[PDB]
């Protein structure tokens, strides 16, 4: 009763420590940007979030499928095998919500630059 | 490294036109891609830009809401619809790629151009020039002037000769005006000596191309 | 919303000169300017980008300057192939936007204007209307004022004008005035002039037909 109330907290605990760091990674992938003074995709012609190799699996790895990384992505309205930034972001089921009405790309301009507007985003739900 | 337009025309006023742009000797994918105009006797207007995914596109104020730009990466073709047209899109549309500084998406210009399409929206129809003398001076072994007036042509260009070619020395072709009819005009001149003006006959020869009409016309002295 | 103001429209200058344009715009842009130059029936070629960087293949003659609002074009020793129109483009803000050009044409002697005026054909007059031609005919500077007149009316909104690109002989240039009336204007009055004031002639010069009189 006790034992097993203790693990569903760690299984929580591991639950949102995955989300948050799905949002490192794409926070990351925001930063490589702003740091290019580039542009970021964010549809399928960005990067794809169901890759072991972001997380530290290597590819053929079969405890990859048992992560709790995995168990997060897959369970997404939006997935389907793959899954783009947008995907994620605006996917359902976790705990930061949904994020709608976001455009395929974030393109570098030089005032108000959309990836800095983009980055200010993402950002305020790690918090 | 080249880029060819296509798709200009003739259209009236409310009608649609589509831009093509073919791009050929680099990865067309990789760079942004622009359109540029200049009207007739004007200067240079930026029109609309494009990222290289093709997803975000970017508008000059006069054009918005009426044309859209895009693109077809497997194609490496660049696109312009033009709708609701009116006679100030009038001119000639350029295709140009953009460069970034290297390893960045900041864009500092355009080093490539297209040679440009042109496009003409006006509700005249198409229509050969009439062709008057300019008959020379009543006043002069000095010198005089003599010409060919083109008028009420639709659309541009006509050509104009004096004799066939072998009259070149003092030709001035004025560039056209735009009348306030939609229809074009223009005179050619000559300078010659005013000895002249007995012996030698002086015919101009002028073309219109879109009309599919040649005339040719003697200019002599009036009846004194 | 940014306007660039370039100045002067034109400009005159000789081989081997030292030209500068100049382009300001309305707020600031950093160094986000280019310079493009265009002939007449030919495709833009930039030639500098960055405010100051030389495009590769551009000569070492060229070179650009500026920060913020002002900037500089500058060809140090000006060559026959750089007699050109050139334009200035911001792409700090979306909309980019063009200077509204900076024509550098060859500077020669003063030259006069030969005068001709041409009255309407008999056969045009059947067409119902009158096109009346004043020609002034391989002249120098651009500059020039031409005026209608009919019975000693100055006239107004009712003509238009049209110039030569610059000779490649001799450098003038030469101008063409066209007063348009119906036949039923037209056959209402007598004299027909045209007046041609310009920097060649000491004062203006008029030349005039009466109508009918051959």
């Amino acid at each position: 009763n006790l034992n097993a109330a203790r693990e569903l907290f760690l299984d929580e605990l591991k639950a949102l420590t995955a989300e948050l760091k799905v949002y490192s990674v794409i926070q990351s992938q925001i930063n490589a940007a702003l740091s290019a003074r580039q542009g970021i995709r964010i549809d399928a012609g960005g990067i794809d979030l169901v890759d072991p190799t972001l997380y530290g699996y290597a590819v053929g790895d079969p405890r990859w499928k048992d992560s709790p990384e995995y168990a997060l992505l897959s369970n997404l309205d939006t997935f389907s095998g793959k899954l783009s930034i947008k995907d994620f972001l605006s996917g359902s089921p976790k705990q930061s919500g949904e994020l709608k009405g976001l455009s395929d790309e974030y393109p570098f301009e030089k005032d108000n630059n959309p990836v800095g507007n983009f980055a200010t985003t993402v950002s305020d739900r790690s918090r | 490294v080249q880029l060819v337009e296509s798709g200009g025309g003739l259209v009236q006023p409310g009608g649609s036109l589509r831009l093509s742009c073919a791009a050929s000797g680099f990865t067309f994918s990789s760079y942004a891609m622009d359109w540029v105009r200049q009207a007739p006797g004007k200067g240079l207007e930026w029109v609309s830009a494009i990222t290289m995914s093709g997803i975000t596109a970017y508008y000059t104020d006069d054009v918005k809401g009426r044309f859209t730009i895009s693109r077809d990466n497997s194609k490496n073709t660049l696109y312009l619809q033009m709708n609701s047209l009116r006679a100030e899109d009038t001119a000639v549309y350029y295709c140009a790629k953009e460069e970034f500084l290297p390893g960045t998406h900041y864009f500092y210009g355009m080093d490539v151009w297209g040679q440009g399409t042109t496009v003409t929206v006006s509700s005249a129809s198409t229509k050969g020039p009439s062709v008057f003398p300019l008959a020379p001076s009543s006043k002069s072994g000095g010198t005089a002037a003599l010409g060919c007036l083109v008028k009420d042509y639709f659309p541009e260009p006509v050509t104009v000769s004096w004799n066939s070619g072998a009259l070149t020395s003092g030709v001035h072709t004025f560039p056209a005006v735009l009348q306030s009819s939609g229809l074009y005009s223009l005179s050619s001149v000559v300078t010659v000596p005013s000895s002249s003006l007995g012996t030698q006959t002086y015919i101009c020869n002028v073309n219109h191309k879109p009309s599919n009409t040649k005339v040719d016309k003697k200019v002599e002295p009036k009846s004194c | 919303a940014i306007q660039m103001t370039q100045s002067p429209s034109s400009l005159s200058a000789s081989v081997g000169d030292r030209v500068t344009i100049t382009c300001r715009a309305s707020q600031g842009i950093r160094n986000d300017l280019g310079w493009y130059q265009q002939k007449p029936g030919k495709a833009p070629k930039l030639l500098i980008y960055s405010a100051s960087t030389l495009q590769s293949g551009v000569p070492s003659r060229f070179s650009g300057s500026g920060s913020g609002t002002d900037f500089t074009l500058t060809i140090s020793s000006l060559q026959p192939e750089d007699f050109a129109t050139y334009y200035c483009l911001q792409d700090y803000n979306y909309p980019w936007t063009f200077g509204q050009g900076t024509k550098v044409e060859i500077k020669r002697t003063v030259a006069a204007p030969s005068v001709f005026i041409f009255p309407p054909s008999d056969e045009q007059l059947k067409s119902g209307t009158a096109s009346v031609v004043c020609l002034l005919n391989n002249f120098y500077p651009r500059e020039a004022k031409v005026q209608w007149k009919v019975d000693n009316a100055l006239q107004s909104g009712n003509s238009q004008e049209s110039v030569t690109e610059q000779d490649s002989k001799d450098s003038t240039y030469s101008l063409s005035s066209t007063l348009t009336l119906s036949k039923a204007d037209y056959e209402k009055h007598k004299v027909y002039a045209c007046e041609v004031t310009h920097q060649g002639l000491s004062s203006p010069v008029t030349k005039s037909f009466n109508r009918g009189e051959c």
